[PDB]
Parts: C-alpha cells; sequence; structure tokens
RNA sequence: CCCCACUAUGCUUAGCCCUAAACCUCAACAGUUAAAUCAACAAAACUGCUCGCCAGAACACUACGAGCCACAGCUUAAAACUCAAA
C-alpha cells in the first residue's frame, strides 16, 4: 500500500507493525531543544521512564551546551541507556526550536534506535502569558 | 456607391470572430530563429511558438500552421505604472500544420 | 443614414460572474465535515482565502462557523478530524512538495 | 424568537438519557419556551477532553433543541444548564434558518488601484 | 493538553529516511506560519511595533507578488535576438 | 545597555485624573479634473461656503491672574532683557 504520512488512529485497526508492536505501544522519545540546552527523555507507552540524557549530563557546561554536537552527544547517550532496557523503535516528539532540534535526533539514530514518527509539540499559546520584553541589543 | 469604413469594419473577418480566446486560426510562418517560430495570423501582432519536436523539420518559412489564439495582444498593468506593459506580440498555442 | 455604425449595448460576450464553491449554500457550525475541509490537517490552522479560494462573504462565514464549533465541542482545534482526512481536496496547498 | 440549543449529553443508558432530555425540555417549558423539535445527531467521541462538575468526559451524545422563547428566557436557561450534572456542554444560539442568506451575484474582479501617486518624474 | 496526542503535527518516517520526514515536518510548520510565530513570541512585541511589522510585511508582499508577476509576464521575451544586427 | 529576583503598576469594582508624535501633523458640506496642473518634498491641482486657528526666533507646554475632586497637576497665557536670524 502507499505510504501515509499521517499516523494511524489508535481506535482504528491498522496493519502497520514494528517488531510485533502497534503504533500506540511504541516507546516515546521526547526532545526538549531549548536555546541553551537540550533535554532528551525516552518513555514507554505506559509513561514509564526508560532513559534520560542532556547536554549538561554529558560533559558540556555553560555555552557549550547550546550546540548541535552537544545535543548529538546526549542523543547517543540517551539511546545507549534506552537500548539496555530493550528499546528499539521510538516515536520522536521534539519540543522547541533550539540548535539541537535535529542533531539530538541524530544521536538517537546513530545510537541504535529507529525513528518511525516525528511530532512537533512546541508550546504556542493562542493569545496566554505575555513574554519578556525585547532586548536592546 | 463608396463603401464606408463602418461597412468595412463590420464585414471584416477579424471583427466577426468576436473574442479571440480559444479560437482556431491559420497563420503563416515568416521568420524563424532557432526553434522559435514567428507566425502571423492576420492580427495586429504576430505570435511566437516553439518548434514542435515531433515534426520540427516541416516547419519552414511560408508554411501555414493552425493556431489556437489566447490573446491578440499581451498587455498587463503592474504596480505604480500609468500604462499597460505591452509585449508587441500575440499569445497562441501551436497545434499542427494546416493541410488541404 | 448609415446602418453599419456601432450601437450602444452591454457586452454580450461577458462571462457570468465567478462564484465560490460554497456560493448559494448554507454554512452551519454543526457541519463539521465541511468546516474541516478548510483547516490544515497537521495544525488545524484556518486557511486564508488565497488557499480556500472562497469569496469574502463565505470566508467570514467559515471563520465564524469554525470558531463557534471549536468552543462547542463539534470541531477539534489543534488538529483536523481524522475521519474527514479523506474528503475531496479543495484547498490549493501542497505540503510534501 | 427562535433559538437552537446545541446540547451535548453525557454518555448514559437509554433510561437516563431519555429522562435528561425530558427534564431539559421541561425547563424550557417552565420558562415560557415553546419547543419546536428535538433532533438527534448521534453520539461520537468529543474532539477534546471536557471537564465539568468534577467529572472527566471523553464521550458524549449530541442533541439539538429547537424552541421559541422570549429574550429574557435565554439568560435563565443558561443558568439552568450549568447546574445540570448530566449536560456536558450547553450553548444557546440563534437558529441559523431564521437568518435569510442574501442572494450572491458572484465575484466582482477588483481592478488594480490607480492614481495612488503623482505622475511627476522622480 | 486536552486533545488527542500523536495526531497534530505528526509525520510518519518512511523506510527509516528520517532526514526527509524532518524536512517535511519543518516545511509544514513553515507553510502554516508556526515557525515564524514562535520566533516573534520569544520576546514580547509591543502593539505599536507589531502593526509596523505587519504593515511592512503586507507592503513587502504586494511588491513581491507584483514584481514576480511582471517577471513571469516578460519571461517569454528572454529568447534570442530575432533581428540581430539591427 | 546584558542576566536574575521582586514591588508599585498592567486586571476587576466604584470614584477620579483630562494628557499624547490624541498625527492619516492634511477641518465640515457640496462639487470639478478644464485652464496658468504645479516653489520643493510629501499623499496631484483646485472651486463654492462656513467655523476654528496663525502673524520673526528665543524667553515660553514659563511668570502672574483665573477655573478645576486636580495641590510636584492641568487648561487659558504674558512681559522685560537678548539676537539678525530662527
Ligand atoms: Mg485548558
Ligand atoms: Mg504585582
Ligand atoms: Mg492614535
Ligand atoms: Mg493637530
Ligand atoms: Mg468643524
Ligand atoms: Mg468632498
Ligand atoms: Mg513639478
Ligand atoms: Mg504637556
Ligand atoms: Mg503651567
Ligand atoms: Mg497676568
Ligand atoms: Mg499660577
Ligand atoms: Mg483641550
Amino acid at each position: 500500500t502507499k505510504f501515509s504520512i499521517y499516523p494511524p488512529i489508535p481506535g482504528e485497526e491498522s496493519s502497520l507493525r514494528w517488531a510485533g508492536k502497534k503504533f500506540e505501544e511504541i516507546p516515546i522519545a521526547h526532545i526538549k531543544a531549548s536555546h541553551n540546552n537540550t533535554q532528551i527523555q525516552v518513555v514507554s507507552a505506559s509513561n514509564e521512564p526508560l532513559a534520560f540524557a542532556s547536554c549538561g549530563t554529558e560533559g558540556f557546561r555553560n555555552a557549550k551546551k547550546g550546540t548541535g554536537i552537544a545535543a548529538q552527544t546526549a542523543g547517543i547517550a540517551a539511546a545507549a541507556r534506552a537500548k539496555q532496557k530493550g528499546v528499539i523503535h521510538i516515536r520522536v516528539v521534539v519540543k522547541g526550536l533550539g540548535p539541537g532540534r535535529l542533531s539530538a535526533m541524530h544521536g538517537l539514530i546513530m545510537g541504535g534506535l529507529e525513528v518511525i514518527s516525528i511530532t512537533d509539540n512546541t508550546p504556542i499559546p493562542h493569545x496566554g502569558c505575555r513574554p519578556r520584553k525585547a532586548r536592546k541589543l | 456607391n463608396v463603401e464606408s469604413f463602418a461597412s468595412m469594419l463590420r464585414h471584416s473577418p477579424l471583427t466577426q470572430m468576436g473574442p479571440a480566446k480559444d479560437k482556431l486560426v491559420i497563420g503563416r510562418i515568416f521568420h524563424i530563429v532557432e526553434n522559435d517560430l514567428y507566425i502571423d495570423f492576420g492580427g495586429k501582432f504576430h505570435c511566437v511558438c516553439r518548434r514542435p519536436e515531433v515534426d520540427g523539420e516541416k516547419y519552414q518559412k511560408g508554411t501555414r500552421v493552425r493556431l489556437r489564439l489566447l490573446d491578440l495582444e499581451l498587455t498587463s498593468r503592474f504596480l505604480g505604472a500609468t500604462t499597460d506593459t505591452t509585449v508587441l506580440e500575440a499569445n497562441a498555442v501551436l497545434l499542427g500544420i494546416q493541410e488541404s | 443614414s448609415n446602418e453599419d455604425l456601432p450601437i450602444s449595448m452591454e457586452n454580450p460576450y461577458k462571462e457570468p460572474l465567478k462564484k465560490c464553491i460554497l456560493c448559494g449554500k448554507h454554512v452551519d457550525y454543526k457541519n463539521v465535515q465541511l468546516l474541516s475541509q478548510f483547516v490544515s490537517p497537521f495544525t488545524g490552522c484556518i486557511y486564508g482565502r488565497h488557499i480556500t479560494g472562497l469569496c469574502g462573504k463565505k470566508q467570514k462565514e467559515i471563520t465564524k462557523a469554525i470558531k463557534r464549533a471549536q468552543i462547542m465541542g463539534f470541531m477539534p482545534v489543534t488538529y483536523k478530524d481524522p475521519a474527514y482526512l479523506k474528503d475531496p481536496k479543495v484547498c490549493n496547498i501542497r505540503y510534501r512538495e | 424568537p427562535r433559538y437552537e440549543l446545541a446540547l451535548i449529553l453525557k454518555a448514559m443508558q437509554r433510561p437516563e438519557t431519555a429522562a435528561t432530555l425530558k427534564r431539559t425540555i421541561e425547563a424550557l417549558m417552565d420558562r415560557g419556551a415553546i419547543v419546536r423539535d428535538l433532533e438527534n445527531l448521534g453520539e461520537r467521541a468529543l474532539p477534546y477532553r471536557i471537564s465539568a462538575h468534577s467529572q472527566q468526559h471523553n464521550r458524549g451524545g449530541y442533541f439539538l433543541v429547537d424552541f421559541y422563547a422570549p429574550t429574557a428566557a435565554v439568560e435563565s436557561m443558561v443558568e439552568h444548564l450549568s447546574r445540570d450534572i448530566d449536560v456536558i456542554r450547553g450553548n444557546i444560539v440563534k437558529h441559523p434558518l431564521t437568518q435569510e442568506l442574501k442572494e450572491c451575484e458572484g465575484i466582482v474582479p477588483v481592478p488594480l488601484a490607480e492614481k495612488l501617486y503623482s505622475t511627476k518624474k522622480r | 493538553a486536552k486533545h488527542l496526542k500523536f495526531i497534530a503535527r505528526t509525520v510518519m518516517v518512511q523506510e527509516g529516511n528520517v532526514e526527509s520526514a524532518y524536512r517535511t515536518l519543518n516545511r509544514i510548520l513553515t507553510m502554516d506560519g508556526l515557525i515564524e510565530d514562535i520566533k516573534h513570541r520569544r520576546y514580547y512585541e509591543k502593539p505599536c511595533r507589531r502593526r509596523q511589522r505587519e504593515s511592512y510585511e503586507r507592503c513587502r508582499r504586494i511588491y513581491n507578488m507584483e514584481m514576480a508577476r511582471k517577471i513571469n509576464f516578460l519571461m517569454r521575451k528572454n529568447r534570442a535576438d530575432p533581428w540581430q544586427g539591427c
């Protein structure tokens, strides 16, 4: 069948399988790519923590954290700890538009994990809290 | 008995055509540059059509071809202009070679 | 005199005024399937009139109907209803290309 | 005038839902409303989670109540629906059939704006 | 927070080609205007400044679309010289 | 100026305050596109009628007087000395 970019609906019945697990049971790899740091946490379908990594926990401090290579290092480490607990396929939910938005996802790929779905969950208020004032740079 | 200009205009083939959009006409090729064919169909301005790849050898000077007119003259008024920009050529789609 | 002189008339070749796809049709906030055809399938953002192709009157009607449906439990806000993802495509927008 | 009540009810059994619809209609009649028709659009999963009366609702039944009531009867009915624990969400709007859609001639092309600037040679 | 998850802004990875899927997700957010909205929301833009920016963008769009139309209109004249030497 | 923390304040009710580059710095109504169109620039040039306002710069969104729920305030608004420019 033709590939569909839209994810399957949990209520509906779909023939897509990944190692015998349906799309709703795939563990989730949430990525928080801030402007200064990248935090990656991998959780299973039952909201059970599996692996967590960040630039601050992988030998990067201060301005060095806000780099793609630092996020890539955290992604590899996050994959390594998740792979110990039996994680193979992940669903990526990236939050934020930081420099490690894509590089942190690369670390998961090179670490032995497989990416099947990408989701952006950046918080966009619809009118919300008034952000800080503009910088006089 | 002198035919007036209004009589000439009324009975002219161009006037009785009506709108020029999607009208099949016959033109004559008078100038050829590379693969660009300059075809005059009796209008004020000629039309430029690419040489078809299927039978490009037959398209020569003086050859009569069939055209589907889209606009007698290409003009358009853009932002800040006091008058329309004219290309001094007509828009037509080349279909084939007229045969009798 | 001369009978060949031009006369005063309205344009007989004047094509009829173009109409939007929803011209002459009612728009109801409970008609979710129609409303979902004018929002993005990934974000639920309301498409502009340059995409939907609607006129000014119907574009306002759809916008008002969508906003009413969202607050009254008829239309999802953050995404487009999956059951309506197979509707005919009427918005001139392409994402994958 | 004529109104339409977009009524979303909690997913319950037939005796409970039937009692709720009758109880809601009686509230309109107790406030001078003349109920016209009762429509059933079915029951489908709510697009988003709704919390009401310390209850989390994921499914609800859709009904439409058409009635004629005075203007002052609209405010009283809204207060009534809030206290009802079996109503997921209740909104009172004008009946869309009361408004008459004006006939549309079509779309008039908008000419490019002209004479916006002087014709001086800059 | 109250809507169904893994439906909005979700792209399925095809045959493990993560690079194509991410670019598809990035383009969808850009086309809907989400990417530009987030950047301007990092620091509050005062109402006076927002109107000036919107007016600049609207004036920019008019000029960009008008110039683009003229380029396409005159593109047919980009052929070779038919009267070389004259 | 950059970063962090936090208060007045931004919100609601009631009563005040009456200022802005409150500027689209382009008065209201009825018209005209013809002549000499028109200093420049800006957002083309004008007609009829009425109201408001303006007469070198600075002193001066000031002093005094007066009015005001205003009391470090607002509105109205000078003069002397000085300059030949602004
Ligand atoms: Mg909420
Ligand atoms: Mg505070
Ligand atoms: Mg203002
Ligand atoms: Mg003024
Ligand atoms: Mg006046
Ligand atoms: Mg006038
Ligand atoms: Mg001049
Ligand atoms: Mg002042
Ligand atoms: Mg004073
Ligand atoms: Mg005095
Ligand atoms: Mg005083
Ligand atoms: Mg005043």
